[PDB]
RNA sequence: GGGGGGAACCUGGGGAACUGAAACAUCUCAGUACCCAGAGGAGAGGAAAGAGAAAUCGACUCCCUGAGUAGCGGCGAGCGA
RNA sequence: CUGUUGGGAAGCAGCGCCAGAGAGGGUGAAAGCCCCGUAGGCGAAAGGUGGGGGGAUAGGUGAGGGUACCCGAGUACCCCGUGGUUCGUGGAGCCAUGGGGGAAUCUGGGCGGACCACCGCCUAAGGCUAAGUACUCCGGGUGACCGAUAGCGCACCAGUACCGUGAGGGAAAGGUGAAAAGAACCCCGGGAGGGGAGUGAAAUAGAGCCUGAAACCGUGGGCUUACAAGCAGUCACGGCCCCGAGGGGUUGUGGCGUGCCUAUUGAAGCAUGAGCCGGCGACUCACGGUCGUGGGCGAGCUUAAGCCGUUGAGGCGGAGGCGUAGGGAAACCGAGUCCGAACAGGGCGCAGCGGCCGCAAAGUCCGCGGCCGUGGACCCGAAACCGGGC
RNA sequence: GCUGGGGCUAGGAGUGAAAAGCUAACCGAGCCCGGAGAUAGCUGGUUCUCCCCGAAAUGACUUUAGGGUCAGCCUCAGGCG
RNA sequence: GGAUGACCCCAGGCGGUAGGGGAGCGUUCCCGAUGCCGAUGAAGGCCGACCCGCGAGGGCGGCUGGAGGUAAGGGAAGUGC
RNA sequence: ACCCGGUGAAAUUGAACUGGCCGUGAAGAUGCGGCCUACCCGUGGCAGGACGAAAAGACCCCGUGGAGCUUUACUGCAGCC
């Protein structure tokens, strides 16, 4: 039958107009008191996934 | 479209018979020459417009 | 042959 | 042109890759599968899009973000699809959302908004919304924006 | 329901093919289950017979072999030719076989 | 009048496990397999105490589409209007 | 219809003819015209049907004004326990209801995802209703379906023989020939079998029957071998036999030489499988995806289910899908947008070749190929777990 | 005490002077048919020919260690030069 | 070189397991086919020291066999032990 | 048991034209090397080898395989309060 969108992927990731895959930084869910402002600031930003891993995630989102 | 004329020619081994509504390319290519009503030529002129 | 004679037991190699 | 003349172009009808049919084929015995893995077996591996050998997968270590939703699901609000002026360069007279659905421009069930990219033409354009740029361009080119509802 | 026999016992038929093509003879017998007929004087064969009552001295006797009923064509008792059988109805309402060449009846 | 039978099909009452989750328990398999009762040439359903936002539609069944959408989910595997 | 080869004509030859019929199967080989059929027509006393045409019956039918009489009860409704829904306790409604409590009759009541208000929708607690839908024991039609190890387990006296206490398991086995003309009679023999005779176009087509492969067994002939060391071959030369400046068969001597497959760092290996032969035997299909590719169209491309037509004819159908705009959790903004106080900075975004026409192309549709996902998903193999039976 | 005939008790069940004995010639959970083509990261096997190229047995992570994901190393198409 | 396999010349590459890629052969079936090969002998079988092809194969001839077979060009697979 | 007459199996079996020593070899060779020995084929006997046959090693390990059994392992259910 037709494929199903993986819902972990859709809920974590976004495919950009040229086909890149972008995700929130990791590291600021907790244990943040002793972390630099530079570290909390830099991780507030999105980041492009490495190409081998992005092309895997894209196969999980066949209807975007 | 002449039912009488198709009935006359259906049995000739060298004749495929056809109504204009059924003009296909397999039967055209299957055969060496083509013969059409001017009524049916109008029908072919519509279907490729 | 629906009856198979059971195999002899192996020499104990312990 | 007779039936002995009907021919596919070169490359239209490639042959298939029959495996496990002999030494000469280059594909015999192991059927191009190599030796003795889970991947060699009928049923192969888990989904190689996700499975990473038992470790936490690269996808599941990334955090989620945003509103995912909750029962009873999507909230019905008006949806807005945009159309740039350059797209309108083909029409004369009046533009309406109804007129643009048939052009293959504005999908059904979407409110029409005109956008700036392009060049305004002296048209009557009826639409649910206009950007600041498209509005400005349109007045200047003699066209009449008509904000409907 | 029934096997269709263009020919019947007793009428004269021509054998149109085989070794005996050209022969003419009365239909001695019709075997519907085998789609065949026995024609007088046609298709003779040699049957060995054991020494027995009704056959002392033994040896061989000549019997007539069957012909596929398709190799037989009735000879029109009027015009005298072989013909296919038509079906003509009568004023009685009944239906008889009739010659195709001329219009005669064959019964 | 009933009783019993009928290859699949149908409705109701009950209702697994292997398996999948590369372990497993919630979850999956699946209201499937199967047991039972009933029905008929079909069975079910059916004429709004409906839908759900159109200041709308207008019984029910079925097909296409909506849509792998909305959602659901040890937010896992998956499930899925 | 005739002639001709032939056991046999339908083959071949000469001259015709039909065709609303040149689908197909037979007939001694290959037939429009020999047979059965086919096109096109016709047909029911009796039984079944009859959804269509007709008739009949049951049945159906207005206002204003007043009155507030009735409008489905252990029900609604609330709570407890659960089920159904995409909804797994979740903000958890709706629908159902096992337990407790327990109303009203339209100023009644339920619903629109806790709740409340407003605005609306609908009238629970009785029942019935064709069609469009599913299936295939049964009849028929048609196959880029099988052709006797295949196709149903069964082409055949098969759910049999046989196996099992039983539930249950479950086979193998088709073909003489055109016609039995199925071989009188004689000879050897107890018979079986054979040898003659005879039939047949053909009898190593003789019923233990079409074709008749291979393993395997044997008779006859050529070459060869009893001082020789071997994965059996190969290279060379010589001898002998055969076929007719060459070739084939055989092998005496000399040289060289560690089976096949599998698994392995590594096998001739004293590691695995195989007695030998014949047949069966393992990477596919569907739908989705992702590249590549042959075409069509191109800011567009494309239809699904259905409807009409055909009876191996194609057409219609634009519902919908992909694409034409991105950015943001979103409100929203938009060639920009988000973070930010910012006009800061950054993240993700945005912009053909020829001479108005031609070639091209975003895209998209179809075909094809490779690979992926869901399915048993390359084939064979457990020990086990569950259900109902015996 | 031994024995004939007639009966009853069975599958997580029976019966057992107890051996996990026996329950139709293999019982630490009978037999059949079914779920079913369970699942098998394991072993085996995988069939015509020619041509070009041609690896790896490492690193990281892994209830991972004889299995995998990514990189490394091979091959094909297109582009650069 | 000639002008885009139309053949020739010169030079270089051409061991190969896992594996990537290319080009071919053969099997069954469909169109081609109301055709054409066929009893003056179909397919199948048995020989061959002969012809073509690198090969897989294909011819041709003789014996057997006795009624089918099927081209150039394409199409689809239960396709080679 | 042996010989003659009658009837006549089996497991096993890559093929076999199947010698010794000292070496060599995946580490225990009829099969490789160098020597030595040896005319061809049996019958009755013996078991040292063919890592002889039989049984896809019970031991041992491995498998995120199974099953029985235990308990102050986890989590439930019957039962009982
Ligand atoms: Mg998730
Ligand atoms: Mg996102
Ligand atoms: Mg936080
Ligand atoms: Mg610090
Ligand atoms: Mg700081
Ligand atoms: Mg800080
Ligand atoms: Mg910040
Ligand atoms: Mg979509
Ligand atoms: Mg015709
Ligand atoms: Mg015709
Ligand atoms: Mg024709
Ligand atoms: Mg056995
Ligand atoms: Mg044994
Ligand atoms: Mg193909
Ligand atoms: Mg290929
Ligand atoms: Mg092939
Ligand atoms: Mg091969
Ligand atoms: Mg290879
Ligand atoms: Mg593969
Ligand atoms: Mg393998
Ligand atoms: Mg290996
Ligand atoms: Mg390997
Ligand atoms: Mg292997
Ligand atoms: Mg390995
Ligand atoms: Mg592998
Ligand atoms: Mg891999
Ligand atoms: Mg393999
Ligand atoms: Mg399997
Ligand atoms: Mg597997
Ligand atoms: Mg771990
Ligand atoms: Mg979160
Ligand atoms: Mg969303
Ligand atoms: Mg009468
Ligand atoms: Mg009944
Ligand atoms: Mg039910
Ligand atoms: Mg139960
Ligand atoms: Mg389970
Ligand atoms: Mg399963
Ligand atoms: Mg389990
Ligand atoms: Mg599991
Ligand atoms: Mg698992
Ligand atoms: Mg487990
Ligand atoms: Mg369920
Ligand atoms: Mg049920
Ligand atoms: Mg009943
Ligand atoms: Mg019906
Ligand atoms: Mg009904
Ligand atoms: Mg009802
Ligand atoms: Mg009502
Ligand atoms: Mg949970
Ligand atoms: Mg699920
Ligand atoms: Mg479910
Ligand atoms: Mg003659
Ligand atoms: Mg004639
Ligand atoms: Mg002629
Ligand atoms: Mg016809
Ligand atoms: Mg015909
Ligand atoms: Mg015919
Ligand atoms: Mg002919
Ligand atoms: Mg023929
Ligand atoms: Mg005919
Ligand atoms: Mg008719
Ligand atoms: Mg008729
Ligand atoms: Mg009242
Ligand atoms: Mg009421
Ligand atoms: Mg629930
Ligand atoms: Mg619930
Ligand atoms: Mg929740
Ligand atoms: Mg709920
Ligand atoms: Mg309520
Ligand atoms: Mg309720
Ligand atoms: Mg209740
Ligand atoms: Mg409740
Ligand atoms: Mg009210
Ligand atoms: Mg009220
Ligand atoms: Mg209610
Ligand atoms: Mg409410
Ligand atoms: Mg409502
Ligand atoms: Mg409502
Ligand atoms: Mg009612
Ligand atoms: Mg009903
Ligand atoms: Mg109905
Ligand atoms: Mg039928
Ligand atoms: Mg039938
Ligand atoms: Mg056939
Ligand atoms: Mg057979
Ligand atoms: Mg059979
Ligand atoms: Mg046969
Ligand atoms: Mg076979
Ligand atoms: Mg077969
Ligand atoms: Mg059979
Ligand atoms: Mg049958
Ligand atoms: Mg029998
Ligand atoms: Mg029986
Ligand atoms: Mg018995
Ligand atoms: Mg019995
Ligand atoms: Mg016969
Ligand atoms: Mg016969
Ligand atoms: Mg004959
Ligand atoms: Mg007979
Ligand atoms: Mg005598
Ligand atoms: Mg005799
Ligand atoms: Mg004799
Ligand atoms: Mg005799
Ligand atoms: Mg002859
Ligand atoms: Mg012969
Ligand atoms: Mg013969
Ligand atoms: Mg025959
Ligand atoms: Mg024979
Ligand atoms: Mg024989
Ligand atoms: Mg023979
Ligand atoms: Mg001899
Ligand atoms: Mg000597
Ligand atoms: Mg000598
Ligand atoms: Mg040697
Ligand atoms: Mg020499
Ligand atoms: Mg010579
Ligand atoms: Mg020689
Ligand atoms: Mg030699
Ligand atoms: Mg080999
Ligand atoms: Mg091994
Ligand atoms: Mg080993
Ligand atoms: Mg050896
Ligand atoms: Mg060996
Ligand atoms: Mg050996
Ligand atoms: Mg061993
Ligand atoms: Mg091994
Ligand atoms: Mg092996
Ligand atoms: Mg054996
Ligand atoms: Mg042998
Ligand atoms: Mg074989
Ligand atoms: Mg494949
Ligand atoms: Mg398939
Ligand atoms: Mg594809
Ligand atoms: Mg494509
Ligand atoms: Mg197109
Ligand atoms: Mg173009
Ligand atoms: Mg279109
Ligand atoms: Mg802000
Ligand atoms: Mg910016
Ligand atoms: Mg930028
Ligand atoms: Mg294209
Ligand atoms: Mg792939
Ligand atoms: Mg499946
Ligand atoms: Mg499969
Ligand atoms: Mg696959
Ligand atoms: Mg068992
Ligand atoms: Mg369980
Ligand atoms: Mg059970
Ligand atoms: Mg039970
Ligand atoms: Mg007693
Ligand atoms: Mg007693
Ligand atoms: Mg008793
Ligand atoms: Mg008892
Ligand atoms: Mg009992
Ligand atoms: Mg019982
Ligand atoms: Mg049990
Ligand atoms: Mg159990
Ligand atoms: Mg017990
Ligand atoms: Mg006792
Ligand atoms: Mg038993
Ligand atoms: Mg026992
Ligand atoms: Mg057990
Ligand atoms: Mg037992
Ligand atoms: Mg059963
Ligand atoms: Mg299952
Ligand atoms: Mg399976
Ligand atoms: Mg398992
Ligand atoms: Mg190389
Ligand atoms: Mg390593
Ligand atoms: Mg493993
Ligand atoms: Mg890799
Ligand atoms: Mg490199
Ligand atoms: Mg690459
Ligand atoms: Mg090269
Ligand atoms: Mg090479
Ligand atoms: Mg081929
Ligand atoms: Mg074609
Ligand atoms: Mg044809
Ligand atoms: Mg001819
Ligand atoms: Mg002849
Ligand atoms: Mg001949
Ligand atoms: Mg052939
Ligand atoms: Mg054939
Ligand atoms: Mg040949
Ligand atoms: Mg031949
Ligand atoms: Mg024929
Ligand atoms: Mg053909
Ligand atoms: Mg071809
Ligand atoms: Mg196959
Ligand atoms: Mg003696
Ligand atoms: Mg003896
Ligand atoms: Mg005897
Ligand atoms: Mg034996
Ligand atoms: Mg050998
Ligand atoms: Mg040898
Ligand atoms: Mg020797
Ligand atoms: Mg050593
Ligand atoms: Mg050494
Ligand atoms: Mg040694
Ligand atoms: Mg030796
Ligand atoms: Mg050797
Ligand atoms: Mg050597
Ligand atoms: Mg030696
Ligand atoms: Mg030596
Ligand atoms: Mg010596
Ligand atoms: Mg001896
Ligand atoms: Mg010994
Ligand atoms: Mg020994
Ligand atoms: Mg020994
Ligand atoms: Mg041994
Ligand atoms: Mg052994
Ligand atoms: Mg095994
Ligand atoms: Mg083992
Ligand atoms: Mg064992
Ligand atoms: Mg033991
Ligand atoms: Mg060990
Ligand atoms: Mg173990
Ligand atoms: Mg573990
Ligand atoms: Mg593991
Ligand atoms: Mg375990
Ligand atoms: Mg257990
Ligand atoms: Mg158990
Ligand atoms: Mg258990
Ligand atoms: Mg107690
Ligand atoms: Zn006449």
């Amino acid at each position: 039958p037709k494929m199903k969108t993986h819902k972990g992927a859709k809920k974590r990731v976004k495919i950009t107009a040229s086909g890149k895959v972008v995700a929130m930084k990791t590291g600021k869910r907790h244990l943040n008191w002793q972390k630099s402002g530079k570290e909390i600031r830099q991780k507030g930003r999105k980041f492009v996934l490495a190409k081998p891993e992005a092309e895997r995630i894209k196969l999980l989102l066949p209807y975007e | 479209g002449n039912e009488l004329v198709r009935r006359a020619a259906r049995n000739l081994p060298w004749v495929v018979t056809l109504a204009p509504e059924g003009l296909n390319v397999y039967d055209i290519v299957r055969t060496e020459r083509l013969v059409m009503d001017l009524d049916a030529w109008e029908v072919f002129q519509n279907r490729i417009g | 042959p629906v009856y198979i004679p059971r195999p002899r037991p192996p020499h104990p190699r312990l | 042109m007779k039936l002995s003349d009907l021919r596919p172009n070169p490359g239209a009808n490639k042959r298939r890759k029959r495996v496990g049919r002999g030494p000469g084929s280059g594909h015999g015995k192991t059927a191009t599968r190599g030796h003795k893995g889970q991947k060699s077996r009928s049923g192969g591996l888990k989904d190689p899009r996700r499975f990473e050998g038992g470790r936490s997968t690269t996808l599941m270590r990334l955090p989620k973000r945003g509103m995912q939703g909750q029962v009873p699901g999507e909230i019905k609000r008006p949806r807005y699809q945009g159309v740039n002026l350059k797209d309108l360069a083909r029409f004369e007279g009046e533009v309406t959302p109804e007129l643009l659905v048939r052009a293959g421009l504005l999908k059904k069930g979407y409110r029409l908004k005109i956008l700036g990219e392009g060049e305004a033409k002296p048209l009557k354009v009826v639409a649910h919304a206009f950007s600041k740029s498209a509005l400005e361009k349109l007045k200047a080119a003699g066209g009449e924006p008509v904000l409907l509802e | 329901m029934r096997v269709k026999m263009h020919v019947k016992k007793g009428d004269t038929v021509l054998v149109a093919s085989g070794k005996y093509k050209g022969r003419v003879g009365k239909v001695k017998e019709v075997l519907p289950k085998k789609y065949a007929v026995i024609v007088e004087g046609v298709n003779i064969v040699k049957k060995a017979v054991r020494v027995s009552p009704k056959y002392p001295q033994g040896g061989f006797i000549e019997k007539e072999a069957p012909l596929h009923a398709s190799k037989v064509r009735p000879i029109c008792p009027a015009c005298g030719k072989p013909t296919r059988v038509r079906k003509k109805f009568l004023e009685n309402g009944k239906k008889i076989r009739v010659c195709a060449k001329c219009g005669g009846a064959l019964d």
